[PDB]
């Protein structure tokens, strides 16, 4: 979902 | 003093906010419009404040010291327990002691507590909740005690589900140690008696309001004509499983 998507790297 | 590396951290976290806090609320115009003439007629308006804050708050975080070094699960886990309070926290300082209300630079944008009811929400969280805001404006916190509180409301090792609080702890307390070096430093008396316990206090009655919020969202959203109304960064950071 989109809180882990804007979080990855 | 306040060490390089501690005059760094600040530096860090002022420039995250300036980012991440516009103060002439230019974007609010895009939010479904504030409607008062219950049906729970705010709860649009108010809904797309909260989103547009979600987004700000995880710009802020990512930024913090240390934050980017957690475990992505560790730091969603602190993002979705936090987010709530760093919004109570953010909005302080559009808060106006005077008439209890938020003043984001529009007589439509202007938010009392009668707004707060007509999103689904009682006076046992709203009236709570301007206490602290009153408390929290009589602290006449400068901005980087404002920026370090809501760095150490995040990181915070004892929320649920953390997997490595101790990394958590160790991020937070070099926060810690700013502020308190920042408040013997900088912050004159008497403002500064017992200042940094103050502040720790202010995170403690941020978990009752987060536990009070957490349980009137949950009630207000399990009705699908007010989760409709939700946006889907709300219904997963304010939800999920
Ligand atoms: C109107 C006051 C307030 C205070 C935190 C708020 C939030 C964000 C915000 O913005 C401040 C900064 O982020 C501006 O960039 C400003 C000024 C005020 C708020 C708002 C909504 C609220 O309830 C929402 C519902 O639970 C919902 C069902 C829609 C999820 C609550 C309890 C409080």
């Amino acid at each position: 979902p989109m809180l882990m998507n804007l979080l990855k790297d | 003093k306040l060490s390089e590396e501690q005059q760094h951290i600040i530096a860090i976290l002022l420039d995250a906010h300036h980012k991440t806090y516009d103060p002439t609320y230019a974007d609010f115009r895009d939010f479904r419009p504030p409607v008062r003439m219950s049906p729970l007629s705010m709860l649009p308006h108010l809904a797309d404040l909260v989103s547009y804050s979600i987004q700000k708050v995880i710009g802020f975080a990512k930024m913090i010291p240390g934050f980017r070094d957690l475990t992505s699960d560790d730091q969603i886990v602190l993002l979705k327990s936090s987010a709530i309070e760093v919004i109570m926290l953010r909005s302080n300082q559009s808060f106006t002691m005077d008439d209890m209300s938020w003043d984001c630079g529009s007589q439509d944008y202007k938010y009392d507590v009668t707004d707060v009811s007509k999103a689904g929400h009682t006076l046992e969280l709203i009236e709570p909740l301007i206490k602290f805001q009153v408390g929290l404006k009589k602290l006449n916190l400068h901005e980087e005690e404002h920026v370090l509180l809501m760095a150490i409301c995040i990181v915070s090792p004892d929320r649920p589900g953390v997997q490595d609080a101790k990394l958590v702890e160790a991020i937070q307390d070099r926060l810690s140690n700013t502020l308190q070096t920042y408040i013997r430093c900088r912050h004159p008396p008497p403002g500064s008696h017992q200042l940094y316990a103050k502040m720790i206090q202010k995170l403690a009655d941020l978990r009752s309001l987060n536990e009070e919020h957490s349980k009137q969202y949950r009630s207000l959203s399990f009705q699908p004509e007010n989760s409709m109304k939700l946006t889907p960064l709300v219904l997963e950071v304010f939800g999920n499983e």
